[PDB]
C-alpha cells in the first residue's frame, strides 16, 4: 500500500461470512449499496482524474543520508570544531530515538483498540517491546535537562557504566 | 539580520520624509511588509541553529520573539494615532522614531550571538522606552514611574555586566556558540553564589519576579497605550530570554539557588492573582495579571526541564498577544471616558456589542481555554511542576481558578450590567479600534493550528 | 469501515456549517434558528448509521486522522473514539437537543438575540460532542473546558440581571475547582505512563491509581455538581429554561459521570476509589433530594432532580456498574429534558410566573402538558416498563445485592423515596386543585412547535428505555437472583413517597397554621451551605486580596524596605555632605585631619 | 428612621399579610387566616398611648421574625424575583440614536423628524427649568429631593427629559 | 519615481541592500566549505563551490 | 482630559537654594 | 493661577464624517489609511503568512526523524537487533575512572 508492513504490523483480518437467521431485510446492507454508488463511485472517478494529472508530471524527491562524523568519545575536550560536528549527529539521534519509541507505542495503542476485550493477553508482545524500548529511551536520555548535550549523555552513561562495573564487583 | 536591521532603520527616513499627513499610512504600510518578511526566520533546522555572521544568529527561542517584536511595531502605530492626533508635527515623528529605534534594538537584542552584545542591546531598549513613558504619558506620576522603571532596571544589571565580564576572562569568550561547548560546572562556594545572582537579578527584574515586581504596575499604567503594549509583549520577555540564554552555564548550581525565587513565583502568583480581584483600575488591573503569568515562566525556567522550557516559550508568545490586546481594550474605553476606574463605565455590552466579542475573546485567552496557546503553554508547565513537586499541582490550580474569576470579573464589570445613565459619549467603535482588535486575536488563534512554531528550541 | 467511519464524522462536520456560515456572512438570517435546528435532525439520521452498524455486530474503531504535535515521545493527534458510549451517546444527545431547538423556536420566539441564542446552544452541543468521542485526554479537556465555558454564556443569556451574572461566574468557579483534578490527573498519567491517550492508559492498566483517580472524580464532583460543589447547579436556573434542558440532559451535568465511565477499566480495579464515589453519591443524591422537597420555584424544583439523579449515577459508579450508569444517562435524558419544557411551557402559559404556589388548576387548561409532566414524572420515578425503569430499577437491585457500604444503601434508597415526594409536589401544585394565578387567563399550548418537540420526546420516555435495553449487547453478569423484598425495594418505597407526600399535600388545605420546624428551614435553605459558604469564603478571599496581598504587602512593605529605605538614606547622606557653612577656616581644618588620620591611622605614607 | 408609626404598622400589615398568604397558599385557607390577622390588628386600631402602641409593634415585629416564610413568593419583576432585570440589557438609552449613521435613519424619516422636535422642545426649556429650581429653592440648597410642577403655561415641569423618554419597561 | 511616491522605496531597497550585504557575509566564512566531515564530497564536473 | 504638564507649584521644587 | 488655556472639548470623529474609519480627520487619508491596514494585516501578513507557515519545508526536521526511525526500526528487526540499546556511545571507546 503506501507504509511498510514490517514497521507498522496488522495481523491478517479474519471478518465471520453472513449468517443471515432473519426473513427480515438488513438496512444496512442496503445502506452499504447506497453508499457505494452515491459515495464511493463519484469520489473514486474524481480521484483517478487527479491521478491521470500526477502521472503526467511524475517527479522525485529523495530522503536526505547523514554520514556518519567522530562521536563525542572522540572528541578531543574544548575542540569546538570536533565537538560541534559529535553534538549535531548526537541531536540527530536523539530526534531519531524519540520517533522509534513514538512507533512502538502507536504498535501497542494499535493492539489495544484491534484486539477489544481480549487485549490483555493479546498484547502482551506489544507491551514488552514498548517495556524494553522505554527502558532503553530512559537510559540514554532521562534527566538530562534543558541543556542537554552529548557531553551530559556521556557523563550519564560513564555513571551508569561504573555503577555496573561496581555491582558485578560484589558478584 | 542585514535584512532586518536595514530596512527597520529605513523606516526612520520614511517617516522624516513623508508628507505630514501620510507618516502613519507610510509607517504602518512599510512596517507591516517589514513584519511579513520576518517569516523567513522561519527556517530551522532540528539540530543546528540558524547562524548568519559572527554578529546574529536565530534560533527556535529567538526567531518566535523577533516575529512577535516586528509585528508589534505596526500595531502600536495604530494604536497611538488617535491620541497623538493634535500632536505637534515633529514630535509625532519624534515618537515614531522612539518606537522604531525600540524595534531595532529588540531585534538585534533577541539575535546578538555574544553576550555582551545582548547586554548592551538589553539596556539600549531602557532609553526609547523610558521617554515614552515620561514624555508622552498623561499623568503626573509617569515621571516617578520612569524613576523606578529606570533604577530597577540598572540595579540589577549593573552586577550583572561585571558577572558577564568575569565570564569571559575566566572562559575566554561570551560567545553563545561556544558556551554551548566550553561550559563548566558550577561548584558551591559562596564566591559562585553571587556570580549566579548577579547572572539571575537582572532578568529576575524584567520578568518580574514578585518582589521586584513593584516597577511594572507604575510603568506598565503611567505609559501611552503603545508604550503599555511594547512593556508587556516584549520587554517583559528580554527577562524570559535572558534567563532562558544563561541558565546553560549555571548548572548545576541551578538545582538549590532556584528554591527562594521558585517560592517567590509559585506563592507569588496567587498573591498577585488575589489582587487582581481587588483592583480599582483597569489598567492595572491588567498589569498585575502580567505578573502572575511571568510566574509561572519564571518557574518554568529555573526548573530547567524540556516540558517546561517549551510551555516557558508558548507562555512568553501568548501571553505577548493577549496582554498587548487587553491594554488596547482598555485603552478604547479610556478613549471615551477618559479614566481608567473599572467601575466608573459598565454595561457596555449594550452600547458597544462587537467591542464585548473582543473583550470575551480577549478574556478566555487570559483564563487559558483550552486549545488556545495560552493554555498549551500553562499546561505544559503545570505538567514538568507536578514532576519536579507534585504538591505544585495545589498552587497551580489555584492559580487557575483565581485566574478564571478576575478575568471574567473584568468581563462581567465593564461589559454586563446596566450602563451608567451620565455616560453619554460612547461613540460606535471605529474601525481602526476592530481592526486593532483583530490584529492581536486572530493571530493569536490561528497559531493554535500550527503551535510547533512557537515552542522553542526543545520542540 | 469506509461507511462506518465516513459518516460517524459526518455528523461532526455537519453541525459545525451552521457555525461556519453564521461566521462567515453567507446565511440567510431570515430563519437561522430553523436552518439551526433542521441541521441538528439530519445530523441525528446520519448517526444512526454508524449506531445500527454497532448493534449489529459491535463493530467500534478509533480515528486518528490529523496529527496536531509531537512533544518528544508524546504524539498528540485529533482522534474520535467510535465506540460504544460514543455510538450510543450521540443519537440520544442530538435526537433531545432536535426537541430543545424546536421547542426553543416557540419559548424565545421574542428574543431580539434567538439567532445568537442558537448559535451557542449549536456550540454548547459541538463542545459535549468533542468531550464525548474524545479520544485522548488533551481532546477531553478541549470540550471538557468548552461545555463550561458555553455554560457561562448561556446561564448568563440575559446579562443586565445582576444574579444572572453572579450565578454564571459560579458555574466556571465549581467547575473550575473541579478541573484541577482533571488537571492532576492529566500530569499523573503523562508523569507515570508517559501517554494522554485513552488506549495506552488502559494497555499498561496502572496499579496504583488512587492519585489519578481521587482527580478524576474530584472533576466529575465538580462538573456533576456532587455535594461540596453542588450549589452552582440550581443557581443555574437563571438562564432561559431551554438552556436549564439542555444544561441538565445532555451536554454539562453529564459530562461528569461520563469521565468515570470511560475510566472504568481503572476503577474497576481500585476499591478505594469505589468506597469514595458511592459515598460521594450517596450523601448528594440524599441531600438534594431533600432539598427539593420544599422548594417552590418549578425550576429548582427539577434542577434539585437533576442534582440527585447524577448523585444515583455515581452511587452506580461507585458499586462498579459503569454500564448501567451510562444507560441512567441515556434514559434519564429523555424525561428530564421533557420535564423541563413542559415548566417552561407552563411559565409561559403564566406570564414567566414559576412558583407552584401560584400555579394551580392547570391540569384541564393545559391538556397536552399536562400528559407529558405526567409521563415525565412517572418516568422519573421508576414506572415499570417506562424508560426510568430500564436503568434505575436495574441500579437499585444492583446495589442491595452488591458488597457495599451498608449507610450509602440505606440513604440511597430513602431517597428513591423523596424522589416520589417532591415529583408529587410539582403534579400536585401545578395542576390540581383550584386557580391560584392572575385573572387574565393567557393559557395556550396550542403552537405545533411546542406541541410537536414534547411529542417526540414523549415517545421517547416510553419506548426509548424498552429500544435500548434491547439492542446493547450485554457487558456484565446482570444479577437476576435475589430475595423478593430486594427486587422490589425500589417498587415499594417509591409507592409509599407517593402515598406519603399526598397526605402531606392535602394537609396544606387544612385551616390549621403551624410553626415552621428547624428541619423545614434547613431542607428550604439548602442546608444552610449555599447561606454560609457563598458568604464566608467569598469574604475571607476578597478581604485578604484588599488587606494583605494589595495593601500590605504591595503598597507598603515591598515599597518600605526596598526603594523607600534606599531613596531615603541617599537624601540623608546628601544633605550632611552638602550641609557646609562654606568657610575657609572650616575646609582646611579638616584638610589637616584627613592628613593626619592618613598617617596615623592608615600608614599611607609607609 | 424616617417612617411615622402609622407608616411602620402598615407596612407590617401588608409584610405579614404576604407571608401568611405563602404558607397558606390555597386561596380559601388565606382568606380565613387573613380576616384572623385583620382582627388582631383592628383590636388595638384605637390604642391612644403611643408608649404602649410602641410596644405592641415592637412584639408584632418580633413574632413576624419568628414565623415569617423561609422562602416567601415574590413577584417575578419585583427585587429579588426571577424576571427582576431580566430586560435590562435591551434598554438602550435614547442618546445612542445620534450617533447612528445617516444611511440607517433614513429608514426611519418619520421617526427621526419627530425626534428632532422632541430635541427642540428640550433646549427652549431647559433655560426656564433651570430658572425656576434657582427660585424656589431656599438658600443652602433643598431640603427633599421632591421637585416643583410647571407653574404657567408652555412651562415644562423641572428636570423631566429623562423622566419622559426612559426605556420602554419591555422595549425589545 | 514620482514626487509623491518616491519614499515608498526606502524600506524595500533596505531589504534588497540588507539582503545584499548578508550574502557577502557569508562570503567571509568559507572556511570550511565542503570540507565538514557529514557534508565533504567531491565537486560536480560542472560545478565551482558547493554553495556560495 | 490632556496630558499634565508641571504648573507653578511643581516648578518651585526646583527654585529654592537646596532641594 | 497662572495665564493657561482651558482643556479643550473633546472632539467625535463622526460629526464631521459619519463614515468616518477613525485613522484621520482628512477623509481621503483615513480612507486609504484604512486600505493599508486590511490589506497588508490581513491580506498580505495574515493570509499569505499563514500560507508560508502552513507549507514550511519539514520544519525541524520531525517528518525527515520519522522517516529515519522507519528505516531502522526495519533494518533491527529484520537482522535481530535490538530496537534501541541503553548505551548512547560504544563502551569500547571510553575508558572508565579508577
Ligand atoms: C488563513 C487566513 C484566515 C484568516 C483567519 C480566518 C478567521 C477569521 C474570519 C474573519 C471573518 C469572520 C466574520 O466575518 O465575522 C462574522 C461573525 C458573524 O457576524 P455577527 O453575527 O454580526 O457577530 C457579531 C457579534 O459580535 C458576534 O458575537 P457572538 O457572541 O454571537 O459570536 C462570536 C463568537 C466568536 O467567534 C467564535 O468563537 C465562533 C465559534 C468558534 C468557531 O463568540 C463566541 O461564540 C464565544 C464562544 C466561542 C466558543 C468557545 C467554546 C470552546 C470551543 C473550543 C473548540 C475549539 C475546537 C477547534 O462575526 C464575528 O463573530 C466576529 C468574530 C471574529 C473573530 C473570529 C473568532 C473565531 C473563534
Ligand atoms: C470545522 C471543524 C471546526 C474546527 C474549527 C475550525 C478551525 C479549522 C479550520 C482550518 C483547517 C485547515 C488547517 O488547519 O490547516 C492549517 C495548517 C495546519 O495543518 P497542517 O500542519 O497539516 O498543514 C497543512 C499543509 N501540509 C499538509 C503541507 C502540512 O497550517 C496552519 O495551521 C497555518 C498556521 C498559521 C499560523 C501563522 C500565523 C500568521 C503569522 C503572522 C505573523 C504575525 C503574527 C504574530 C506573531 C506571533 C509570534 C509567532
Ligand atoms: C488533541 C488535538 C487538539 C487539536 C487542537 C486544534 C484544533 C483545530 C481544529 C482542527 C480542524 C480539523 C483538523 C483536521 C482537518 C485536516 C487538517 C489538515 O490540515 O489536514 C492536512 C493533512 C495533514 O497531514 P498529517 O500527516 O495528518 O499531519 C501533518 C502535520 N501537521 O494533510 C492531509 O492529509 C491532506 C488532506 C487533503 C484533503 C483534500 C480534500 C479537500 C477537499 C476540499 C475541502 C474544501
Ligand atoms: C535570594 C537569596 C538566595 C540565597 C541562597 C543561599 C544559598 C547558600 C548556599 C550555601 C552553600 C555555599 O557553598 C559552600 O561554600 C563553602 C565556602 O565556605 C564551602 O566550604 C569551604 O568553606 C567552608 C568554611 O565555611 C569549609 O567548611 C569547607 O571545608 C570549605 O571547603 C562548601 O564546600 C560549599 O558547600
Ligand atoms: C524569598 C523566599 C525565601 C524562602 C526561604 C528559601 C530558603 C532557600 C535556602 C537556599 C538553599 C540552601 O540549602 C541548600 O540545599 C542544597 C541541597 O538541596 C545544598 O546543595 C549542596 O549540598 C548537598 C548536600 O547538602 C550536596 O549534594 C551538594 O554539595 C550540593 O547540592 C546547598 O549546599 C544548600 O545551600
Ligand atoms: C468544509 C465544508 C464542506 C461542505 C461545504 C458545503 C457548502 C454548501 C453551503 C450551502 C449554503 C449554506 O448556507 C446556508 O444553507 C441553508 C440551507 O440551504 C440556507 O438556509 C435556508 O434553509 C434553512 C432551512 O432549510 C432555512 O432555515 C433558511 O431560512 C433558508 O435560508 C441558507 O440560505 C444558506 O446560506
Ligand atoms: C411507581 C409509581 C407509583 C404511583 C403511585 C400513585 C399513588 C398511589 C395511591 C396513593 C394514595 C391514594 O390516595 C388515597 O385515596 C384518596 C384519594 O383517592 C385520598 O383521599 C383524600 O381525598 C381528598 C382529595 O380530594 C383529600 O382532601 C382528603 O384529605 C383525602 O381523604 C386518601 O387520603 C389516600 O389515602
Ligand atoms: C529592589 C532592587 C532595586 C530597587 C532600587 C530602587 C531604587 C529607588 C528607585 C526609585 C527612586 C525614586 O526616588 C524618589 O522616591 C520617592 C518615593 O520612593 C518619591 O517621592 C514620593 O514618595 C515619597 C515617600 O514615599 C514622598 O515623600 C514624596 O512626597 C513623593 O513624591 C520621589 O518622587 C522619587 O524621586
Ligand atoms: C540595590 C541598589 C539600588 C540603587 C538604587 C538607586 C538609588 C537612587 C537614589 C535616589 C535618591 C533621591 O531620592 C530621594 O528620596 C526621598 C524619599 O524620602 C524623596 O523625598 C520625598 O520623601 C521625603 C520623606 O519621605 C520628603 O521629605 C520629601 O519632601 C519628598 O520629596 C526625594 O524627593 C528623592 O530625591
Ligand atoms: C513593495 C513596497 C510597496 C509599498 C506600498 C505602500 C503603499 C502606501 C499607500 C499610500 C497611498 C497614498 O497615495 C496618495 O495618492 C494621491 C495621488 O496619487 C496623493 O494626492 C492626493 O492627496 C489628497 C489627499 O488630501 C487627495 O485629496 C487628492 O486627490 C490628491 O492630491 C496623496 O497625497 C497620496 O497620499
Amino acid at each position: 500500500d503506501s507504509w511498510d508492513k514490517d514497521v507498522y504490523p496488522e495481523p491478517p483480518r479474519r471478518t465471520p461470512a453472513p449468517s443471515p437467521q432473519t426473513s427480515l431485510p438488513n438496512p444496512i446492507t442496503y445502506l452499504t449499496k447506497a453508499f457505494d454508488l452515491l459515495v464511493d463511485r463519484p469520489v473514486t472517478l474524481v480521484r483517478e482524474f487527479i491521478e491521470r494529472q500526477h502521472a503526467k508530471n511524475k517527479y522525485y524527491y529523495y530522503h536526505r543520508e547523514f554520514r556518519r562524523v567522530p562521536d563525542i568519545t572522540e572528541c578531543q575536550e574544548k575542540d569546538v570544531l570536533c565537538m560541534f560536528e559529535a553534538e549535531m549527529q548526537w541531536r540527530r539521534d536523539y530526534k531519531v530515538d524519540q520517533e522509534i519509541v513514538n512507533i512502538i507505542q502507536e504498535r501497542l495503542k494499535a493492539c489495544q483498540q484491534r484486539e477489544g476485550e481480549s487485549h490483555r493477553q493479546n498484547c502482551a508482545k506489544e507491551l514488552e517491546q514498548f517495556t524494553q524500548v522505554v527502558k532503553a529511551y530512559q537510559d540514554r536520555y532521562h534527566d538530562l535537562g534543558a541543556h542537554y548535550s552529548a557531553r551530559k549523555c556521556l557523563a550519564k552513561q560513564k555513571q551508569r557504566m561504573l555503577a555496573e562495573r561496581k555491582a558485578a564487583k560484589e558478584a | 539580520m542585514l535584512k532586518y536591521i536595514i530596512p527597520t532603520i529605513m523606516l526612520m527616513p520614511l517617516t522624516w520624509l513623508s508628507k505630514n499627513n501620510m507618516i502613519w499610512v507610510n509607517s504602518t504600510a512599510h512596517s507591516l511588509l517589514i513584519s511579513f518578511t520576518s517569516l523567513l526566520l522561519m527556517n530551522q533546522f532540528g539540530d543546528n541553529s540558524l547562524n548568519f555572521s559572527l554578529l546574529f544568529f536565530s534560533d527556535s527561542l529567538s526567531t518566535p520573539l523577533l516575529i512577535l517584536t516586528m509585528w508589534l511595531l505596526p500595531l502600536m502605530l495604530m494604536a497611538s494615532q488617535h491620541h497623538l492626533s493634535k500632536e505637534n508635527l515633529t514630535r509625532k515623528k519624534l515618537f515614531i522614531t522612539m518606537l522604531i529605534s525600540l524595534q531595532l534594538f529588540l531585534i538585534m537584542t533577541f539575535t546578538a550571538m555574544e553576550l555582551i552584545l545582548f547586554y548592551i542591546l538589553f539596556e539600549a531598549t531602557l532609553v526609547p522606552t523610558l521617554i515614552i513613558i515620561t514624555r508622552w504619558g498623561n499623568q503626573t506620576e509617569r515621571l516617578n514611574a520612569g524613576l523606578y522603571f529606570l533604577f530597577y532596571t540598572l540595579a540589577g544589571s549593573l552586577p550583572l555586566l561585571v558577572a558577564l565580564i568575569y565570564i569571559q576572562n575566566t572562559v575566554g569568550s561570551l560567545n553563545f556558540l561556544m558556551l554551548q561547548y566550553w561550559v563548566q560546572p558550577v561548584h558551591n562556594s559562596w564566591s559562585n553564589v553571587f556570580m549566579w545572582l548577579a547572572c539571575m537579578m537582572a532578568f529576575m527584574v524584567k520578568m518580574p519576579l514578585y518582589g521586584l515586581h513593584l516597577w511594572l504596575p507604575k510603568a506598565h499604567v503611567e505609559a501611552p497605550i503603545a508604550g503599555s503594549m511594547v512593556l508587556a509583549a516584549v520587554l517583559l520577555k528580554l527577562g524570559g530570554y535572558g534567563m532562558l540564554r544563561i541558565t546553560l552555564i549555571l548548572n548545576p548550581m541551578t538545582d538549590f539557588m532556584a528554591y527562594p525565587f521558585i517560592m517567590l513565583s509559585l506563592w507569588g502568583m496567587i498573591m498577585t492573582s488575589s489582587i487582581c480581584l481587588r483592583q480599582t483600575d483597569l489598567k492595572s488591573l491588567i498589569a498585575y495579571s502580567s505578573v502572575s503569568h511571568m510566574a509561572l515562566v519564571i518557574v518554568a525556567i529555573l526548573i530547567q526541564t524540556p516540558w517546561s522550557y517549551m510551555g516557558a516559550t508558548a507562555l512568553m508568545i501568548a501571553h505577548g498577544l493577549t496582554s498587548s490586546m487587553l491594554f488596547c481594550l482598555a485603552n478604547s474605553n479610556y478613549e471615551r471616558i477618559h479614566s481608567r476606574t473599572m467601575i466608573l463605565a459598565r454595561g457596555l455590552q449594550t452600547l458597544l456589542p462587537l467591542m464585548a466579542t473582543w473583550w470575551l475573546l480577549a478574556s478566555l485567552t487570559n483564563l487559558a481555554l483550552p486549545p488556545t496557546i495560552n493554555l498549551i503553554g500553562e499546561l505544559f508547565v503545570v505538567m514538568s511542576t507536578f514532576s519536579w513537586s507534585n504538591i505544585t499541582i495545589i498552587l497551580m490550580g489555584v492559580n487557575m481558578v483565581i485566574t478564571a474569576l478576575y478575568s471574567l470579573y473584568m468581563l462581567i464589570m465593564t461589559q454586563r450590567g446596566k450602563y451608567t445613565y451620565h455616560i453619554n459619549n460612547i461613540s460606535p467603535s471605529f474601525t481602526r479600534e476592530n481592526a486593532l482588535m483583530s490584529l492581536h486575536i486572530l493571530p493569536l488563534l490561528l497559531l493554535t493550528l500550527n503551535p510547533k512554531i512557537i515552542l522553542g528550541p526543545l520542540y | 469501515m469506509n461507511m462506518f467511519s465516513s459518516l460517524s464524522l459526518v455528523t461532526l462536520l455537519l453541525l459545525t456549517m451552521p457555525i461556519m456560515m453564521m461566521s462567515f456572512n453567507t446565511y440567510k438570517p431570515s430563519n437561522y434558528p430553523l436552518y439551526v435546528k433542521t441541521a441538528i435532525s439530519y445530523a441525528f439520521i446520519t448517526s444512526m448509521i454508524p449506531t445500527m452498524m454497532f448493534i449489529h455486530s459491535g463493530q467500534e474503531l478509533i480515528i486518528s486522522n490529523w496529527h496536531w504535535l509531537t512533544i518528544q515521545t508524546l504524539k498528540l493527534s485529533l482522534s474520535f473514539k467510535m465506540d460504544y458510549f460514543s455510538m450510543m451517546f450521540i443519537p440520544v444527545a442530538l435526537f433531545v437537543t432536535w426537541s430543545i431547538m424546536e421547542f426553543s423556536m416557540w419559548y424565545m420566539y421574542s428574543d431580539p438575540n434567538i439567532n445568537k441564542f442558537f448559535k451557542y446552544l449549536l456550540l454548547f452541543l459541538i463542545t459535549m460532542l468533542i468531550l464525548v468521542t474524545a479520544n485522548n485526554l488533551f481532546q477531553l479537556f478541549i470540550g471538557w473546558e468548552g461545555v463550561g465555558i458555553m455554560s457561562f454564556l448561556l446561564i448568563g443569556w440575559w446579562y443586565g440581571r445582576a444574579d444572572a451574572n453572579t450565578a454564571a461566574l459560579q458555574a466556571i468557579l465549581y467547575n473550575r475547582i473541579g478541573d484541577i483534578g482533571f488537571i492532576l490527573a492529566m500530569a499523573w498519567f503523562l508523569t507515570n505512563l508517559n501517554t494522554w491517550d485513552l488506549q495506552q492508559i488502559f494497555m499498561l492498566n496502572p496499579s496504583d491509581s488512587n492519585m489519578p483517580l481521587i482527580g478524576l472524580a474530584l472533576a466529575a464532583t465538580g462538573k456533576s455538581a456532587q455535594f461540596g460543589l453542588h450549589p452552582w447547579l440550581p443557581s443555574a436556573m437563571e438562564g432561559p429554561t431551554p438552556v436549564s434542558a439542555l444544561l441538565h440532559s445532555s451536554t454539562m451535568v453529564v459530562a461528569g459521570i461520563f469521565l468515570l465511565i470511560r475510566f472504568y477499566p481503572l476503577t474497576e480495579n481500585n476499591k478505594y476509589i469505589q468506597s469514595i464515589t458511592l459515598c460521594l453519591g450517596a450523601i448528594t443524591t440524599l441531600f438534594t433530594a431533600m432539598c427539593a422537597l420544599t422548594q417552590n420555584d418549578i425550576k429548582k424544583i427539577i434542577a434539585f432532580s437533576t442534582s440527585s439523579q447524577l448523585g444515583l449515577m455515581m452511587v452506580t459508579i461507585g458499586i462498579n456498574q459503569p454500564y448501567l450508569a451510562f444507560l441512567h444517562i441515556c434514559t434519564h435524558a429523555f424525561f428530564k429534558a421533557m420535564l423541563f419544557m413542559c415548566s417552561g411551557s407552563i411559565i409561559h402559559s403564566l406570564n414567566d410566573e414559576q412558583d407552584i404556589r401560584k400555579m394551580g388548576g392547570l391540569f384541564k387548561a393545559m391538556p397536552f402538558t399536562t400528559t407529558a409532566l405526567i409521563v415525565g414524572s412517572l418516568a422519573l420515578t421508576g414506572m415499570p416498563f417506562l424508560t426510568g425503569f430500564y436503568s434505575k430499577d436495574l441500579i437499585i437491585e444492583a446495589a442491595n445485592t452488591s458488597y457495599t457500604n451498608a449507610w450509602a444503601l440505606l440513604m440511597t434508597l430513602i431517597a428513591t423515596s423523596f424522589t416520589a415526594i417532591y415529583s408529587t409536589r410539582i403534579i400536585f401544585f401545578a395542576l390540581l386543585g383550584q386557580p391560584r394565578f392572575p385573572t387574565l387567563v393567557n393559557i395556550n399550548e396550542n403552537n405545533p412547535l411546542l406541541i410537536n418537540s414534547i411529542k417526540r420526546l414523549l415517545i421517547g420516555s416510553l419506548f426509548a428505555g424498552y429500544i435500548i435495553s434491547n439492542n446493547i449487547p450485554p457487558t456484565t453478569i446482570p444479577q437476576m437472583t435475589m430475595p423478593y423484598y430486594l427486587k422490589t425495594t425500589a417498587l415499594i418505597v417509591t409507592i409509599l413517597g407517593f402515598i406519603l407526600a399526598l397526605e402531606i399535600s392535602n394537609m396544606t388545605k387544612n385551616l390549621k397554621y403551624h410553626y415552621p420546624s428547624n428541619a423545614f428551614k434547613f431542607s428550604t435553605l439548602l442546608g444552610y451551605f449555599p447561606t454560609i459558604m457563598h458568604r464566608l469564603a467569598p469574604y475571607m478571599n476578597l478581604s485578604m486580596s484588599q488587606k494583605s496581598a494589595s495593601s500590605l504587602l504591595d503598597l507598603i512593605w515591598l515599597e518600605a524596605i526596598l526603594p523607600k529605605t534606599i531613596s531615603l538614606a541617599q537624601m540623608k547622606a546628601s544633605t550632611l555632605v552638602t550641609n557646609q557653612k562654606g568657610l575657609i577656616k572650616l575646609y582646611f581644618l579638616s584638610f589637616l585631619i584627613t592628613i593626619l588620620i592618613s598617617m596615623i591611622l592608615f600608614n599611607f605614607h609607609e | 428612621a424616617y417612617l411615622t408609626h402609622q407608616q411602620k404598622v402598615l407596612r407590617l400589615y401588608k409584610r405579614a399579610l404576604r407571608h401568611l398568604e405563602s404558607w397558606c397558599i390555597h386561596r380559601d385557607k388565606y382568606r380565613y387566616f387573613a380576616c384572623l390577622l385583620r382582627a388582631r390588628f383592628d383590636e388595638h386600631k384605637n390604642e391612644k398611648d403611643m408608649v404602649k402602641a410602641t410596644q405592641l409593634l415592637r412584639e408584632a415585629e418580633e413574632e413576624f421574625w419568628h414565623g415569617q416564610h423561609p422562602q416567601p413568593y415574590i413577584f417575578p419583576e419585583s427585587p429579588g424575583g426571577t424576571s427582576y432585570e431580566r430586560y435590562e440589557c435591551y434598554k438602550v438609552p435614547e442618546w445612542c440614536l445620534d450617533d447612528w449613521h445617516p444611511s440607517e435613519k433614513a429608514m426611519y424619516p418619520d421617526y427621526f423628524a419627530k425626534r428632532e422636535q422632541w430635541k427642540k422642545l428640550r433646549r427652549e426649556s431647559w433655560e426656564r427649568e433651570v430658572k425656576q429650581l434657582q427660585e424656589e429653592t431656599p438658600v443652602g440648597g433643598p431640603r427633599t429631593e421632591a421637585l416643583p410642577p410647571a407653574r404657567k403655561q408652555g412651562d415644562l415641569p423641572p428636570l423631566w427629559w429623562h423622566i419622559v423618554t426612559r426605556p420602554r419597561e419591555r422595549p425589545m | 519615481v514620482v514626487r509623491d511616491h518616491w519614499v515608498h522605496v526606502l524600506v524595500p531597497m533596505g531589504f534588497v541592500f540588507g539582503y545584499y550585504l548578508d550574502r557577502k557575509n557569508d562570503e567571509k566564512l568559507t572556511a570550511f566549505r565542503n570540507k565538514s566531515l557529514l557534508y565533504k564530497r567531491e565537486l560536480k564536473p560542472n560545478e565551482e563551490v558547493t554553495w556560495k | 482630559a490632556r496630558q499634565w504638564q508641571p504648573d507653578v507649584e511643581w516648578a518651585e521644587q526646583y527654585g529654592g537654594a537646596v532641594m | 493661577r497662572w495665564q493657561e488655556d482651558p482643556e479643550p472639548e473633546d472632539e467625535n470623529l463622526y460629526e464631521k464624517n459619519p463614515d468616518s474609519h477613525g485613522y484621520d480627520k482628512d477623509p481621503a487619508v483615513d480612507i486609504w489609511n484604512m486600505r493599508v491596514v486590511f490589506f497588508f494585516g490581513f491580506s498580505i501578513v495574515l493570509v499569505l503568512g499563514s500560507t508560508f507557515v502552513a507549507y514550511l519545508p519539514d520544519y525541524r526536521m520531525q517528518e525527515w526523524a520519522r522517516r529515519e526511525a522507519e528505516r531502522l526500526v526495519k533494518y533491527r528487526e529484520a537482522h535481530g537487533l535490538p530496537i534501541m540499546e541503553s548505551n548512547c556511545f560504544d563502551p569500547s571507546k571510553i575508558q572508565l575512572p579508577e
